């Protein structure tokens, strides 16, 4: 948790947003990134390279 | 911190600062950060004008 605030840094946002939207940022990194399993699975076409 | 004294410090090389008010900035109150401690910050614009008023 102390990462994320450093990075936030580098995009012009302070540190005061991620610590006082804790619970709210991961519940958005959980939820997106078991969507991309599912992307997958349901278009073939994204492993055509 | 160093266990009993916390310090602000720059990110790649070890140079420990005391707490003023010019080395931070506030934002809200402290109910809601995880991880929050407590302490206390010694401001440099209040105890020089107690030296000379008082």
């Amino acid at each position: 948790p102390m990462q994320m605030a450093y990075r936030f840094n580098g995009i012009g946002v302070t540190q005061n947003v991620l610590y006082e939207n804790q619970k709210l940022i991961a519940n958005q990194f959980n939820s997106a990134i078991g969507k991309i399993q599912d992307s997958l699975s349901s278009t073939p076409s994204a492993l055509g390279k | 911190s160093n266990g009993t004294h916390w310090f602000v410090t720059q990110r790649n090389f070890y140079e420990p600062q005391i707490i003023t008010t010019d080395n931070t900035f506030v934002s809200g109150n402290c109910d809601v950060v995880i991880g929050i401690v407590n302490n206390t910050v010694y401001d440099p614009l209040q105890p020089e004008l107690d030296s000379f008023k008082e």
